[PDB]
RNA sequence: GAAGAUGAUCAGAUACCGUCGUAGUCUUAACCAUAAACUAUGCCGACUAGGGAUCGGUUGUUGUUCUUUUAUUGACGCAAUCGGCACCUUACGAGAAAUCAAAGUCUUUGGGUUCUGGGGGGAGUAUGGUCGCAAGGCUGAAACUUAAAGGAAUUGACGGAAG
């Protein structure tokens, strides 16, 4: 029951489902593709 | 398919406990799952329970006296280390004056606090208070 | 606009941009 | 335990059986299994007589120890039993409650005929749901009179019987009240003839 | 239309329930008692309840009516309350000392340890 | 409940159910406690004196209520053969 | 100025029934608040939301208002009313008769060893109403109580010293954090410990061996 | 939210069910979602079956009945009142009318 | 009967309604791979409550109709049972509720396992890849924008809804 794998030698599908779902978390793929350094007007500083 | 008859045994025995029932039937039966009952007895949280052979796995009838709040599985059996057992014990009873965390070390399937007067540690199994 | 008649539009707007750019491959 | 005089008598089984108290519902519920003899082929239940007596006489102490009489309510809202509700609070000194129940009787205490009974005894748990929900409301045990089909719910001591003929509804109330004044002393002893007949308690249709 | 409201309905009913004994099927001599009993304030509501205390009292008399009672019908349906038959409907002489009880039931009898003539 | 100088630090010991050994909440309003009257020789029930179940609002709503009391009833003696051990 | 209308109010106006234990052992309903100031002379009251309702009509908005009452001993007895009335005041007092009416035992426990009197709770119990579960933990000596304030205010009135809270679904609805909070404190007399294990004899009810004194 | 345990339907079971069309406007409506109704009627109104029963050249003669079934599709069984807006628990009602 | 033609209606209707009618509708060889493809409810396994029906198999048993007068005729009737499509009541329990015999045995949180989501849009869009004869299918972003959008229920109001 669950949906998720309970398995004591399941760490690895545990660890890559996370790795895989954290990506629909805005903030963590912003950090993750580089968005501030390659597309904000400030270039990712604070002033300009 | 069935993967862990303790877990139903110990289901059985918690579906039965909430509506009531002063007794209980067990399929199949393990040396694993009496361990655990007996576990159970020596603490008073059940009362006596029969084997009735069949040839075959075997099946089981637990009396029942009113004074089990749960009793359940953890599955993984996880690996426990010694220094481990205290967030295990924090995590799973109600309090820290009963309810006990069921091990199976290689000195045997003992609560908590057996192993911790034989200073053993195995894998977590279950819990009951 | 009855999201089924958004996705004809889109249909309609998507089979015209396959062929400004067969113009060019 | 309980002496031997107080054992199922014939003179009783006989008034039991003539009244067809023994007819039981085509089907029963399975509260009700422990209370059927056996099936007639047509349908219908066998009453075990003898579980009938037990569970009058143990409803009849339960309504003994009461130490205030009036404190035992005592309801029917059929129109076959209201007669013999009216009779029972008569012999023991208990309050009846005959016909409509009013919603609130044991919960709304400024309803002018507020009461606050230590038991409730019923004819029949279907017609007298509201009586069972309003004590469960407030702490009160419950006797009934249950046919093999009648609801368990709520109901502390069921009296197996026939709580849907005429004869049968008068013939339990009669054996009650006449059980409960011999616990108390009022009649004598246990094999004295009683002053009352069980024609009083049988309900009857207005024209005669 | 012509209905009659709850004020002089109540007090035909109190009316009927005190003093049903003195009172008749005729609207002028209950109108006059009706001035004597109660203290109306007006004439015409005094009319209405003397004329529909006419028309409970005319209904009682070919029988008994919901709500009312007064204390010669208590009286007479506790007389008749307290009937009881000098012979008895559950005695067992009216079959002549036998049960029908089919086979079944006859067999509960038996495994009761009675033997009682069926 | 109690301390280390032994002293029970503890208000309301509560009663349990007679059939399924729950504790009878404060508020349990469904719950009911049966006296029944001890009957002598001669026949009439002894004053003040009585044999006292208690039931939980759970085992009376589910209908249970009165096929415990016979268990309970018969287990003191109050009443005989009415309750079967095996069905 | 009192005159009860139950049997439990005339039984407390007299001096037969003295604790509100014995209302709670035998589970005697207590529909007279009376009773309570009676059984409880020190007790304190804490209005925690004000709330205001509103019902469309032809004409235009109807307003009530309502509010939340917390009532408690700061010593194991604790009480929740909540009632709605056109005024604020009326609606208050109102709120604080429903919240006396409704007094529940607390257990207080230990956190380890029992060395003075029980500063924390037994055992862990949780509480739901609505979206809203409340969970209260034992904790050690030391530790204030740990919960936002409405929960914070029951706990203190309930005269709980040390205790840890977990809060899920929407806390802002005060109404259901509180009624969950409630059930959680109230279901430390519901949970059996093996110190409870023993059977104690079935006492009489006070409406038994005052049958007389209850009448009239 | 959902209005019917059933969803408007008698489909519990099988996948696909064929049509029928609506008697009065020809609409496709599953067979097991249409309004159905058995209908028997004589086949003379009943004022002229004295004047049959007069021009006959036989004696007693049974007059034929009509049989029909009708089907109807949801909009058109609402609008000529075979089935009307019933409230919430009395559509839970399925026994017929009397 | 999509398209198209045409008569009405209408302020206008290249719409609804009427009359025609091409593709299509059918079949054989190949393609296409999508639906509110729905029970909007993954699959395997155990347990937890009452009730009457029903389909398939099997097992014991008639005041019944019928072969034939009767068997190993058949139908029906009465009981048990395994499997199935469902239904009714309850609500211990679950839930935001609607409701749910599972959507229960879930803060007292662990039987096994697969897949999917993470405020609303932009967008199932662009681009690269891939499958397809095509129509398209599969995979699938970002810039930018925005304080709600949404669910279930309540009271009112309104309805070319009903009584
Ligand atoms: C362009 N956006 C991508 C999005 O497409 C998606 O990427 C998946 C990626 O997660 C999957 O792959 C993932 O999961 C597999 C797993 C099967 O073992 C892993 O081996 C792999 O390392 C991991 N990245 C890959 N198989 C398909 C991509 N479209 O999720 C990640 C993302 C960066 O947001
Ligand atoms: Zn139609």
């Amino acid at each position: 029951g669950k949906g998720k794998p309970r398995g004591l030698n399941s760490a690895r599908k545990l660890r890559v489902h996370r790795r895989n779902n954290r990506w629909a978390d805005q903030a963590y793929k912003a950090r993750l593709l580089g968005t501030a350094f390659k597309s904000s007007p400030f270039g990712g500083s604070s002033h300009a | 398919t069935r993967t862990s008859v303790l877990a139903d045994a110990l289901n059985a025995i918690n579906n039965a406990e909430k509506t009531g029932k002063r007794q209980v039937l067990i399929r199949p039966s393990s040396k694993v799952i009496i361990k655990f009952l007996t576990v159970m007895q020596k603490h008073g949280y059940i009362g006596e329970f029969e084997y009735i052979d069949d040839h075959r796995s075997g099946k089981i009838v637990v009396q029942l006296n009113g004074r089990l709040n749960k009793c359940g599985v953890i599955q993984p059996r996880f690996n426990v280390k010694i220094n481990d057992i205290e967030r295990w014990t924090d995590n799973l009873l109600p309090a820290r004056q009963f309810g006990y965390v069921i091990l199976t070390t290689s000195a045997g399937i003992m609560d908590h606090e057996e192993a911790r007067r034989k200073h053993v540690s195995g894998k977590i199994l279950g819990f009951v208070y | 606009m009855r999201d089924k008649w958004r996705k004809k539009r889109v249909r309609r707007l998507k089979r015209k941009r396959r062929k400004v750019r067969a113009r060019s491959k | 335990s309980l002496p031997a005089s107080f054992d199922l008598t014939p003179e009783d089984a006989k008034l039991l059986l003539a009244a067809n108290v023994h007819l039981g519902a085509k089907n029963v519920q399975v509260h009700n299994k422990p209370y059927v003899y056996k099936t007639r082929p047509d349908g219908m239940n066998i009453i075990n007589i003898g579980k009938t007596w037990e569970k009058i006489v143990l409803a009849a102490r339960i309504i003994a120890a009461v130490p205030n009489a009036s404190d035992v309510a005592v309801c029917s809202s059929r129109t076959f039993g209201q007669r013999a509700v009216l009779k029972f609070a008569a012999h023991t000194g208990a309050t009846a409650i005959a016909g409509r129940f009013t919603p609130g009787n044991f919960t709304n205490y400024i309803t002018r005929s507020f009461k606050e009974p230590r038991l409730v005894v019923v004819t029949d748990p279907r017609t007298d749901a509201q009586a069972i929900k309003e004590s469960s409301y407030v702490n009160i045990p419950v006797i009934a009179l249950t046919d093999m089909d009648s609801p368990s719910e709520y109901v502390d001591v069921a009296i197996p019987c026939n709580n849907k003929g005429k004869h049968s509804i008068g013939l339990i109330w009669w054996l009650l009240a006449r059980e409960v004044l011999r616990l108390r002393g009022i009649i004598p002893d246990r094999t004295t003839e009683w002053s009352v007949m069980p024609d009083l308690y049988f309900y009857r249709d207005p024209e005669e | 239309g012509r209905v009659r409201t709850k004020t002089v309905k109540r007090a035909s009913k109190v009316l009927i329930e005190r003093f049903y004994p003195k009172l008749t099927l005729d609207f002028e001599t209950n109108k006059r008692l009706t001035s004597e009993i109660a203290v109306i304030q007006s004439k015409r509501l005094r009319n209405k309840i003397a004329g529909y205390t006419t028309h409970l009292m005319k209904r009682i008399q070919k029988g008994p009516v919901r709500g009312i009672s007064f204390k010669l019908q208590e009286e007479e349906r506790e007389r008749k309350d307290q009937y009881v038959p000098e012979v008895s409907a559950l005695d067992l002489s009216h079959t002549n000392g036998q049960l029908e009880i089919d086979a079944d039931t006859a067999d509960l009898v038996k495994s009761l340890g009675f033997k009682i003539p069926v | 409940m109690e301390n280390d100088k032994g002293q029970l630090v503890e208000l309301y010991v509560p009663r349990k159910c007679s059939a399924t050994n729950r504790i009878i909440k404060a508020k349990d309003h469904a719950s009911v406690q049966i006296s029944i009257a001890k009957v002598d020789e001669d026949g009439r029930a002894i004053a003040g004196e009585n044999i006292t179940y208690a039931l939980s609002g759970y085992v009376r709503g589910r209908g249970e209520a009165d096929d415990s009391l016979n268990r309970l009833a018969q287990q003191d003696g109050l009443l005989k053969n009415v309750w079967s051990y095996s069905r | 100025g009192w005159t009860p209308v139950t049997k439990l109010g005339r039984l407390v106006k007299a001096g037969k029934i003295t604790s509100v234990e014995q209302i709670y052992l035998h589970s005697l309903p207590v529909k007279e608040y009376q009773i309570i100031d009676l059984l409880l002379p020190d007790l304190k009251d804490d209005v925690m939301k004000i709330r205001s309702v509103q019902k469309q009509t032809r004409a235009g908005q109807r307003t009530r208002m309502k509010a939340v009452v917390v009532i408690g001993d700061s010593n194991g007895h604790v009480g929740l009313g909540i009632k709605t009335a056109k005024e604020v005041a009326s609606a208050i007092k109102a709120a604080i008769v429903i919240a006396k009416l409704s007094i529940i035992p607390i257990r207080r426990g230990y956190w380890g060893s029992n060395l003075g009197q029980p500063h924390s709770l037994p055992c862990k119990v949780t509480g739901k109403c609505g979206s809203v579960a409340v969970r209260l933990i034992p904790a050690p000596r030391g530790k204030g109580i740990v919960a936002s304030p409405v929960v914070k205010r029951l706990m203190q009135l309930a005269g709980v010293e040390d205790v840890y809270t977990s809060s899920s679904g929407s806390t802002r609805t005060t109404e259901n954090t509180l009624k969950a909070a409630f059930a959680a404190i109230g279901n430390t007399y519901s949970f059996l410990t093996p110190n409870l294990w023993a059977e104690t004899p079935l006492a009489a009810s006070p409406l038994e061996v005052y049958a007389e004194e209850a009448a009239a | 939210p959902k209005k019917r345990a059933s969803n408007g339907r008698n489909k519990k079971g099988r996948g696909h069910v064929k049509p029928v069309r609506c008697l009065n406007c020809a609409r496709c409506v599953p067979k097991d979602k249409a309004i159905k109704r058995v209908t028997i009627r004589n086949m003379v109104e009943a004022a002229a079956v004295r004047d049959l029963s007069e021009a006959s050249v036989y004696a007693e003669y049974a007059l034929p009945k009509l049989y029909n079934k009708l089907h109807y599709c949801v909009s058109c069984a609402i609008h000529a009142r075979i089935v009307r807006v019933r409230s919430r628990t009395d559509r839970k009602i399925r026994t017929p009318p009397q």
